[PDB]
RNA sequence: GUGCUGAAAGCAUAUAGGCACGAAAUUUACCUUAAGAUAUUUCUUAAAUAUACGUAAGAAAAUAUUACGUUAAUAGGCUUA
RNA sequence: CAGGCUAAUUUGCGCAAGAGUGUACAAAAUGAGUGCGCGGUUUGGCACCUCGGCUUGACUAAUCCUCAUGGAUGCAGAAACUAUGUAGGGUACGACUGUUCGUCGAUUAAAAAGUUACAUGAGCUGGGUUAAAUACGUCGUGAGACAGUAUGGUU
RNA sequence: GUAUGUCAAAAGGGAAACAGCCCAGAACAAGAGUUAAGGUUCCAAAAUUAUUAUUAAGUGAAAUAAAGAAAGUUUUUAUA
């Protein structure tokens, strides 16, 4: 997991989603890939 | 700067509808002299030119309203409540493309 | 605010009037959630006052030497009992000892008239996890109580050491003692900082003052010896106060309670010891209502010499 | 959604019940939305979900169909729910008739599994609780959430069944929690074929 | 000065008001229509009208020196609307002058230790003037969680049917009409 | 950080919705101080009670706190171990 | 001197892009010259205004150790590297120097930083800087002087 | 330095507090008086006044942090 302000897409199985959004916070927008682990990617600290 | 002068970067909806009618009743006494005028068959030089390179309220686009050029702003606009006595002065058309 | 969140007058009464039976949320305070929340660290039994005598060695059969204080129990009884639906929270009141009749004032002499027991030295409270930690008023509690190796805490009245300074109250390390120090050998040195730091003295700063006179408690001491005719329960370690100061006796709180058996038995030798418990607490409950209305009426010379 | 506008095929022996809309109250909410009880009995069990309102079900008996609809589908909250309450119709009926089942693989040396009895930790009389030896210091062991039946036809394979899937899957993510296949020697708990490229050293 | 030449009993007695903070309310309601739509009173705006009637502001007799408030008895606490996320992330604060003593905590966190009803006392209490007088104005706000209260027999009411009851409205009506039966 | 179910978006997805795991931080628990509702089948019709005085102390800068004052072991003395 | 404004600079940091290194392969690690910024710790500008140690704290988190955790052809294990949470507690002893800094010895889970008038002198110390005395070197015709050196010097 | 103004020597209303900014030049009173700047849910005098849209982040609401990223959302213009 490497948290960058620019996210971006690496391969065609790298997805874009927003997790750990709840009521009480916004959440932060991930980059998953079932590929290759290296893709993982965060934006925003905690 | 340690001299705070809270002057925020965009006007309320009340200054807005006051500035509107300000610019609105400085188009009737304009009207007004040159109607009048008319009637004698007589023109002054100045309301000639306020006719014709100056709009009216309902002509101006309301960037140009609330708005005045600043060459030292990032878009070159600013705030037209920013400018000296704005209230009672006549400020309406800035500079092709900005 | 005056005390936490709450901003609700201090004379208003509405707990009764929000009810989790109404659909509403149990609250996370109060005495419902209190004693919840302190459920597996209450004790199940009550405790006993007992008298500290002093400090040995229990010497093993084999070579053990274990340091140990001596508590006596003096006529240890059972004073009254808190319930929850009349007080909010389980307890049991223990009395100590006992006190001159001219000395006890007039409210606790009729608080003992209508128990059947004689005016006590010291009274204590000692909070129980649920009715079955209820016992008979008038009944005494002897060391047997405790078993030997039973571990329990003990919360008695420090040594008081009137006012102290900075090393002994807080352990300050002090100044220098010849390398030009001026006057400032034992001082606390710097109060605080300056203008940045709030141009005031920090609320908790740690000063001279008085020391000692406080509660405290010592926690996890298992129990050497236990002898009824001596009234001694010797425990392991120290104890908190001065030889003949009273000190408070319970199951630990941080330990599992004793097992389902001794606390049976030990409730099983009241009974023995005290089979008339609840007839002698009417009686002297049915006295009270004939003296009481005696002194209403001012007629209460009538019955002293009645005989 | 192109899954809610597909009808649901009842099986023989299937049986759709559509409760009415009601309101349970709540003292902390102001307005509680309506919702639908749709139980779905049939061999294996009985199953019940609350499904909203807005989500209708028109039950055809005579053809043994089921289709579902919603009262505007430009709402997003209504778009999801409509596929999201399909999807949970069509396990409710596949599991109440044929059953959901879940595989595990016990991949290691010293890695076995069983199927008894721990009456001192039963949550309910006869549950079942599975032993497993992971190469830990103590034994781990879990009990089958009340409805399910777990069997061991192998040492180094577990198989669980039940008809709520979202019970048989949780539960085996729970057993898979302790081992995780690692990638170095394929060592762990795999669930339903669930497969982990190697390293070649 | 004949306008104020009279019996001023009445008019500086206290009232005790009563409202639901679950009953929709189409006037505190930033929801119009449909009528299915209108919500109850949020926190705030509950709040301003509420810091009105204890200052008394409502009565023609109003003074800011003089206490001429009224009581206001709200229940269903418990139901208390909020927008957005409000209930979750929002934060209130305190501090006892102590530097590292600031003590935080959520809507949620602080309706289950006090109830709804702390959370509509501070929301009033800032909505009141900053005199000596707010801690008496605030302590007639009798804010509960549910439907019971010891004051169902104080509120107000117009011919045994208290106000906001359902018949209560055809009940004053009907006084006002026998009092024009006079010269 | 890591999952189960699962759509919007036929797939995918621990994204919406419904559930769960998870840290020397947090909270509770634990200890002390403050707080003083409340309890006693408690006391008082000019008192109950408290203080003062005297002998003191588990107390101690003053103050305060906790006992005792002859129906008494509070301090001292004496006697014994 | 301190505070204030500013932020060129810094022995303070972040993000973006990716020449290149990484046997292979940009992004495990590494990151030329640059761009967009934060922050107010160093040396500076302006002129609104005319030291170190000891004792005792409080606070920040950009983390030295302890706890949870992602990535790691370059994660076998162990140890370490990088990064994400997290400031509860700890971060010691001694030699040299007036020293903060810095060098070194030997232990340790580790012997990390910063703000607060570069915290704290109506709480202490006075070794440094430091008026009068004196000598040395240098400069000055000289009286004298020096970001020099040396002994002493009412807190 | 230049142009204009204010303060200096100008109170009063507005900008939370305010020498220099926005209005307006205080001889003293009375008035639900008429207005300026500014504002109108409560503190606090006056709209919880109407119309059409956007935002779900308390973003924002009287002192705009940047480049940049991204199946957040709306609209338009092409297009299947
Ligand atoms: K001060
Ligand atoms: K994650
Ligand atoms: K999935
Ligand atoms: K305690
Ligand atoms: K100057
Ligand atoms: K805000
Ligand atoms: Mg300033
Ligand atoms: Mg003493
Ligand atoms: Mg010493
Ligand atoms: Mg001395
Ligand atoms: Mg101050
Ligand atoms: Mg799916
Ligand atoms: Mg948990
Ligand atoms: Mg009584
Ligand atoms: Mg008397
Ligand atoms: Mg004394
Ligand atoms: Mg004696
Ligand atoms: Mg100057
Ligand atoms: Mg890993
Ligand atoms: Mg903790
Ligand atoms: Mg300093
Ligand atoms: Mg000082
Ligand atoms: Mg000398
Ligand atoms: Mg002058
Ligand atoms: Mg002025
Ligand atoms: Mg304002
Ligand atoms: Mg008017
Ligand atoms: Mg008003
Ligand atoms: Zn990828």
């Amino acid at each position: 997991m490497k948290v960058h302000s620019a996210i971006k897409k690496r391969c065609e199985h790298c997805k874009v989603v927003r997790r750990k959004a709840n009521k009480r916070q916004n959440g932060y927008l991930y980059i998953i890939c079932p590929a290759n682990p290296r893709h993982k990617q965060r934006q925003g600290y905690r | 700067g340690g001299l705070l002068w809270k002057i925020p970067w965009r006007m309320s909806k009340f200054q807005k509808l006051r500035q509107r009618r300000r610019l609105r009743a400085v188009d009737n006494v304009v009207a007004t002299i040159e109607n009048a005028l008319a009637k004698k068959g007589e023109t002054v030089k100045a309301v000639e030119r306020w006719r014709a390179e100056m709009p009216t309220e309902a002509e101006m686009l309301p960037k140009d309203k609330y708005t005045i050029f600043d060459r030292k702003e990032k878009r070159y606009r600013k705030g037209i409540h920013k400018l000296p006595k704005w209230t009672r002065v006549s400020q309406r058309v800035n500079p092709p493309g900005y | 605010v005056k005390y936490g969140w709450s901003t609700l007058p201090k004379r208003s009464r509405p707990t009764r009037f929000n009810q989790v039976t109404q659909g509403l949320p149990a609250p996370t305070s109060g005495p419902a959630a209190a004693l919840k929340r302190r459920e597996k660290t209450t004790p199940l039994r009550t405790g006993v006052l007992a008298v500290k005598k002093g400090m040995t060695v229990f010497m093993g059969r084999t070579g053990a030497r274990i340091p140990c204080t001596v508590l006596q129990l003096d006529r240890v009884q059972v004073v009254a009992n808190k319930t929850r639906a009349k007080n909010g929270y389980w307890a049991v009141q223990v009395g100590l000892g006992e006190r001159r009749a001219e000395n006890v004032g007039a409210p606790q002499l009729g608080y003992y008239e209508a128990k059947g027991i004689p005016p006590k030295q010291t009274l204590a409270e000692f909070k129980v996890r649920n009715q079955d930690g209820l016992l008979p008023v008038g009944v005494q509690l002897f060391p047997d109580w405790f078993h030997v190796g039973q571990v329990v805490d003990v919360r008695g009245i420090t040594r008081g050491m009137g006012f102290a300074g900075g090393m002994k109250r807080h352990g300050f390390a002090g100044q220098e003692a010849s390398h030009g120090n001026s006057l400032n050998h034992r001082t606390i040195g710097s109060v605080g900082g300056s203008q940045g730091s709030g141009s005031r003295v920090l609320p908790g700063k740690k000063m001279p003052g008085r020391m000692g006179a406080q509660q405290h408690t010592v926690q996890n001491l298992p129990i050497l010896m236990v002898d009824n005719e001596l009234g001694i329960v010797v425990v392991k370690g120290a104890v908190a106060g001065h030889k003949g100061a009273v000190v408070k006796v319970q199951d630990a709180v941080k330990k599992a309670p004793p097992p389902e058996e001794f606390v049976e038995a030990t409730k099983q030798l009241l009974n023995e010891r005290f089979p008339d418990a609840e007839e002698k607490l009417q009686a002297a409950r049915k006295l009270h209502l004939e003296l009481k209305e005696a002194r209403r009426q001012g007629l209460i010379d009538s019955l002293i010499k009645n005989g | 959604s192109k899954l809610g506008r597909t009808p649901l095929s009842i099986p023989p022996g299937v049986e759709i019940t559509i409760g009415e809309p009601f309101v349970k109250r709540d003292m902390t909410q102001w307005k509680q939305q309506p919702k639908r009880k749709i139980t779905v009995q049939g061999p294996l069990g009985q199953l019940e979900m609350d499904i909203p309102d807005f989500i209708k079900i028109d039950h055809d008996a005579e053809a043994r169909r089921a289709t579902l609809s919603v009262a505007n589908r430009d709402e997003k909250e209504q778009r999801e729910m409509w596929g999201t309450t399909w999807a949970y119709l069509n396990r409710f009926i596949m599991g109440v008739s044929e059953g959901h089942t879940a595989v595990l693989r016990l991949v290691g040396i010293g890695y076995r599994a069983t199927i008894d009895t721990r009456p001192e930790k039963e949550e309910y009389p006869g549950q079942q609780f599975v032993c497993l030896k992971l190469g830990f210091s103590h034994p781990v062991e879990m009990g089958v959430p009340k409805g399910m039946k777990a069997s061991t036809p192998q040492p180094t394979r577990i198989l669980l069944e039940g008809i709520n899937r979202e019970q048989v899957m949780t539960f085996a993510a729970d057993i898979r929690r302790w081992r995780v296949p690692e990638p170095y020697k394929g060592k762990g708990i795999f669930v339903n074929g669930e497969t982990i490229k190697l390293k070649q050293k | 000065m004949s306008q104020t030449v009279g019996a001023t009993r009445l008019a500086y007695s206290r009232v005790w008001h009563h409202i639901s903070a679950v009953t929709p309310h189409p006037t505190l309601s930033t929801i119009k229509a449909p009528s299915e739509a209108i919500t109850p009173p949020s926190l705030g705006r509950l709040a301003s009208r509420i810091a009105t009637i204890l200052m008394g502001k409502h009565k023609p007799i109003w003074d800011p020196s003089t206490d001429c408030g009224d009581y206001v008895v709200v229940t269903n606490c418990a139901g208390l609307y909020t927008t957005g996320h409000k209930k979750w992330r929002k934060t209130y604060y305190r501090h006892n002058t102590r530097p590292g003593s600031l003590q935080a905590i959520t809507m949620d966190a602080l309706m289950e230790k006090h109830g709804g009803a702390e959370v509509l006392r501070k929301a009033v209490s800032g909505m009141l003037p900053k005199n000596r007088l707010r801690d008496k104005r605030l302590a007639r706000l009798k804010a509960f969680e549910g439907d019971a209260h010891p004051y169902k027999e104080n509120l107000v009411r117009f011919g045994g049917k208290v106000v906001g009851a359902p018949g209560w409205e055809e009940a004053v009506k009907a006084i006002r009409e026998a009092d024009m039966e006079r010269l």
